[PDB]
RNA sequence: GCCGGGCACUCUAACGGGACUGCCCGCGAAAGCGGGAGGAAGGAGGGGACGACGUCUGGUCAGCAUGGCCCUUACGGCCUGGGCGACACACGUGCUACAAUGCCCACUACAAAGCGAUGCCACCCGGCAACGGGGAGCUAAUCGCAAAAAGGUGGGCCCAGUUCGGAUUGGGGUCUGCAACCCGACCCCAUGAAGCCGGAAUCGCUAGUAAUCGCGGAUCAGCCAUGCCGCGGUGAAUAC
């Protein structure tokens, strides 16, 4: 099922499958079958060619997805980046942005640990 | 599933209510 | 994802102080500590100087940076 | 507790968010109990003397 | 334990079969004190034995245990500034304890998905003298007479 | 139907005071339901012993606010004579609502 | 440090509260603050009177402050002049119109609070620490007392290394929750420092 | 006519009622098995009856308040025991040897301060 | 249990009883030990509170107080803004998880102890929702916070980095509050990281303990609480 931007989720349940798309989560999915009538309990493989299209044409003409989201965000980041925006700076430095601490647990934004030397006391 | 603020036990933990744990 | 419900906040200190700058046209430099305030479209183009911990960094305002606050333009922490 | 902050914190402020608690006795402010109005040190010092009625020693 | 031998906890027999050996086994499966679950595991795990084996699971259980109790073990000892492995005859208390414990530690290692099953199967391959619950047995004894070079110290 | 509540800190001070109301009430009143405990509400206080910093110290303090009740049905002006101004305890509070 | 203020440990079997009344939630905090205010005058003006305790019975609008003195012929004053003052100087604070009873102290030597003080003043008068203590103890022993004890903080006679002077007679079972040992505490202020006097007096049994 | 007994366990009380009948248990108007559904040791309740071959001679009108379902069990159990003496006191003869007229303070132990539970002390690393 | 009616039971809480190796057997010179019995409970029945003489020149002059020296147009006082949250790193206490003895959704059942006046908020309604509008009850054993959770039944998942895990980031809202940029929590959509059970080493815990599960309070507008102090639910192993 070549749904959404170049993607093919398959052999799995419908409601799960969609999750696989950049724009679709465990919310939009169930709300994209409620709007169709397709019973999520069925597998992608057991879809009526028709059933399939309905999905496609919906999904694409409404929610931004991969081909277009990864863009809006990318540039959205640059938005404040271009301006002397605090939040921006945090983006340049590769630190937390939403307001965390930089003395400990922040390894998710920095990644591997960069161990430096210290000094004696004994 | 105690940190997934979008699950049953998720709210139970934080003690909040939302679209996943309603008031009945 | 931050928010101030229904009623955007700006300090009357410079609000009514900035509007008195439109009657004449434009100005050059403004200085007011209130960084608490959100930026209004009616301020665009002005050159406001906001206070750091000790300094007074001037901030030029643009169309694309209206959705933000003054403080977002005043770095307080000196680093590297 | 500097006189400058005890007598100070008593005056009605321009914003009610600003009004903090202090111990009526010690002047401490790190941790006073509403129910009595004293610092965790002062609570003790008095409870012992028996100067706070109905205030016994817990045991279970 | 320093002053006395410390009395051993007497358990309540099973509601179904009535053998306390049962109670002991479940206790060992029970995690986070969910004894209501641990019980089901054993039960449905017995049902698997009736459908796959033409015998009474009670007896099956016993023969399994009986067959894993190792009768020889090692006990570390610093004899002359060195770690000498000292084989020794194992007591009835410890045997029982070791068996159940291995029946479960091995069980949960099976490639099977469902837990009731995993246990059921360990109780079968056990009796037949195989699996891994019995392997952790022969592996121990294989250390017993392995360094029986040292059986000349304490006991 | 005189509802009498008795809240106090010392159970001896209440017990007695509740007895004082119970005695001269059958003398000039009618059928009394007697004194009844509630509940009793406590106010725990977990403070640290040393003024310095030893979290592991902590002294425990409590404050029990006992509650008593004495009902009097079929209220006569006679009853309200004995129980008008014949009290004695000092650390006891009473409130009547009829 | 170890120990546990003897009194605070006994308000349960025997030893009542220094202020017994009742209160809500909205009034308790306030009431008490006013209470402590009271002693903040009694202690100051009734120093030389030989103050001991300050019972306080509250009630509706009415209030009663019983003050235990060693020397009432002082609080009273000439025919009733000082006690008159102390009431007005009192209502000046509390707008409650409160009485002030006065109960003479049957033997100041058996009253721990007082005892402690006795030493205190003696230390300010530059007296002899060691001796001051011993005598103190005997004073309690001779009259009645089943046990006495006096302690001192430090800088006995103004030394450069504060020490502790231990001294007692009879029994003083700070562990027997059926003792009824009064405990006083003084606080002498000397040229070289502050020193802390402590009494302990054993009385009776069950 | 009516045989009460009283059964308390781990902060939970159980009103025990043994009327002579076919042999059924009604707890809070509910079918016994419908209440204790999934409870492995549930069957434990009836142990004291099956003790004196007295299975099915009495009925069971039982209430309960407080505690926990997996403690409500032992709770009833004791109760049933206490009423049974009423009918025939000579019953202890087989009851006590089984120890069904016993009550242990297995209660949840006070949480001490400084700690993290009753005993569970907090861990130290470099000492 | 709604009404009468009734205090019996559950309870609530104030007083009192009850175990003392008292009884039986054995060991013992005695003290006491072992075993048994009757008993709700045994040999200190479980837990508290309770810390000797002193030790460390322990800690604390930033709680308070206080000798001494030091500042007094400032080493003082008001304020605004910033900072205490900084980050190449490192260690401690912990929280969440790596999953099928499990995760999810649904229906369903047992708890205790606490707190509540402008405060707890039933209930109706608007909204996915946080929340908001409306509005009853409670001065609190008689109202509310409240749903306990694990459990139990049904059904979904099928061993995947996954319906495991929820970090980070985008976006859009709610509320508190003068004000949430620095630096608040909460909701919702999307994003879905590390992580597949831990090197050397190291902690806790001897029974209703541990393990696990939820609940409450102090402080507090709100909250960075995964902390602290209590509450109960379920409920081990093991000690030569
Ligand atoms: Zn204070």
């Amino acid at each position: 099922a070549r749904i959404a931007g170049v993607e093919i989720p398959r052999n799995k349940r419908v409601d799960v499958a969609l999750t696989y798309i950049y724009g679709i989560g465990k919310a939009r999915a169930k709300e994209a079958l409620e709007k169709t009538g397709i019973n999520p309990a069925t597998r992608v493989k057991d879809l009526t060619e028709a059933e399939v299209v309905r999905l496609r044409e919906y999904v694409e003409n409404t929610w931004k997805l991969e081909g277009e989201l990864r863009a809006e965000v990318a540039a959205n980041i640059k938005r404040l980046m271009d301006i002397g925006c605090y939040r921006g700076l945090r983006h340049r430095r590769g630190l937390p942005v939403r307001g965390q601490r930089t003395r400990t647990n922040a390894r998710t934004r920095k990644g591997p640990r960069k161990t430096v030397a210290g000094k004696k006391k004994a | 599933g105690k940190g997934d603020r979008r699950t049953r036990r998720g709210k139970i933990w934080r003690g909040t209510y939302g679209k996943y744990r309603p008031r009945k | 994802p931050r928010s101030l419900k229904k009623g955007v906040f700006v300090d009357d200190h410079l609000l009514e102080k900035v509007l008195e700058l439109n009657a004449k046209g434009e100005k050059r430099l403004i200085k007011t500590w209130s960084r608490r305030s959100t930026i209004v479209p009616e301020m665009v183009g002005h050159t406001i100087a906001v206070y750091n911990g000790k300094q007074h960094v001037p901030v030029y305002i643009t169309e694309n940076m209206v959705g933000h606050k003054l403080g977002e333009f005043a770095p307080t922490r000196t680093y590297r | 507790a500097r006189k400058a902050l005890i007598e100070k914190a008593k005056r009605t402020p321009k914003f009610k968010v600003r009004a903090y608690t202090r111990c009526v006795r010690c002047g401490r402010a790190r941790s006073v109990y509403r129910f009595f109005g004293l610092c965790r040190i002062c609570l003790r010092e008095l409870a012992h003397k028996g100067q706070l009625p109905g205030v016994r020693k817990a045991s279970w | 334990a320093r002053r006395r031998r410390a009395e051993v906890r007497q358990l309540q027999p099973d509601l179904v079969y009535g053998d306390v050996l049962v109670t002991a086994f479940i206790n060992k499966i029970m995690r986070d004190g969910k004894k209501n679950l641990a019980a089901r595991i054993f039960y449905d795990a017995c049902k698997i034995i009736q459908e796959k084996t033409g015998q009474e699971p009670l007896k099956v259980f016993k023969q399994a245990v009986e067959n894993v109790k190792p009768r020889m073990e090692v006990r570390s000892r610093r004899v002359g500034g060195a770690n000498y492995q000292v084989p020794m005859e194992v007591s009835p208390r410890r045997q029982q304890s070791l068996a159940l414990r291995w029946l479960v530690q091995a069980a949960n290692q099976r490639p099977e998905r469902r837990a009731a099953v995993r246990i059921a199967h360990e109780l079968m391959d056990a009796a037949e003298g195989k699996g891994g619950a019995v392997k952790k047995k022969e592996d121990v004894e294989r250390m017993a007479e392995a360094n029986r070079a040292y059986a000349h110290y304490r006991w | 139907k005189i509802r009498i509540k008795l809240r106090g800190f010392d159970h001896k001070t209440l017990d007695a005071s509740a007895q004082k109301i119970v005695e001269a009430a059958r003398r000039s009143g009618a059928q009394v339901s007697g004194p009844i405990p509630l509940p009793t509400r406590v106010r725990r206080f977990t403070v640290i012993r040393g003024p310095f910093k030893h979290k592991d110290s902590r002294e425990h303090f409590e404050l029990r606010t006992h509650n008593r009740l004495v009902d009097i049905i079929n209220p006569n002006r006679k009853t309200i004579e004995q129980l008008m101004t014949l009290d004695l305890p000092t650390g006891v509070e009473i409130e009547i609502k009829t | 440090g170890n120990k546990i203020h003897p009194i605070g440990f006994r308000l349960g079997i025997t030893r009542d509260w220094e202020s017994r009344w009742y209160a809500g939630k909205k009034q308790y905090r306030h009431l008490l603050l006013e209470d402590q205010r009271i002693r903040g005058l009694l202690e100051k003006e009734l120093y030389s009177a030989g103050l001991a305790r300050v019972d306080i019975e509250r009630a509706a609008d009415n209030v009663a402050v019983t003050v235990h003195v060693a020397k009432p012929g002082v609080v009273i004053g000439r025919g009733g002049e000082r006690i008159r003052v102390l009431r007005e100087e009192l209502a000046k604070l509390t707008g409650k119109n409160v009485a002030l009873n006065v109960q003479e102290v049957q033997n100041p030597n058996l009253s721990a609070p007082l005892v402690a003080q006795r030493v205190a003043e003696q230390i300010e008068r530059r007296f002899a620490v060691r001796r001051a203590i011993k005598q103190a103890v005997q004073r309690v022993m001779e009259s009645g007392a089943k046990g006495a004890k006096v302690i001192v903080s430090g800088r006995i006679g103004g030394a450069e290394q504060a020490r502790t002077e231990w001294a007692a007679q009879g029994r003083v079972p700070l562990h027997t929750l059926r003792a009824n040992i009064d405990y006083g505490f003084a606080l002498a202020r000397t040229t070289y420092g502050v020193l802390g006097v402590k009494a302990y007096i054993f009385l009776g049994e069950v | 006519e009516q045989y009460y007994g009283t059964g308390r366990r781990k902060e939970a009380v159980a009103r025990v009622f043994l009327r002579p009948g076919n042999g059924k248990v009604t707890v809070n108007g509910q079918d016994f098995n419908e209440y204790f559904q999934g409870l492995v040791r549930a069957v434990a309740a009836l142990e004291p009856l099956r003790a004196v071959d007295a299975l099915g001679r009495f009925d069971a009108y039982i209430t309960v308040r407080g505690g926990g379902k997996s403690g409500q069990i032992d709770a009833i159990k004791l109760g049933i025991a206490r009423a049974l003496v009423q009918y025939n006191p000579d019953y202890r003869a087989k009851l006590k040897p089984l120890g069904f007229l016993t009550r242990d303070a297995r209660v949840v132990e006070r949480k001490k301060y400084g700690k993290h539970k009753a005993r569970r002390a907090p861990q130290y690393s470099k000492r």
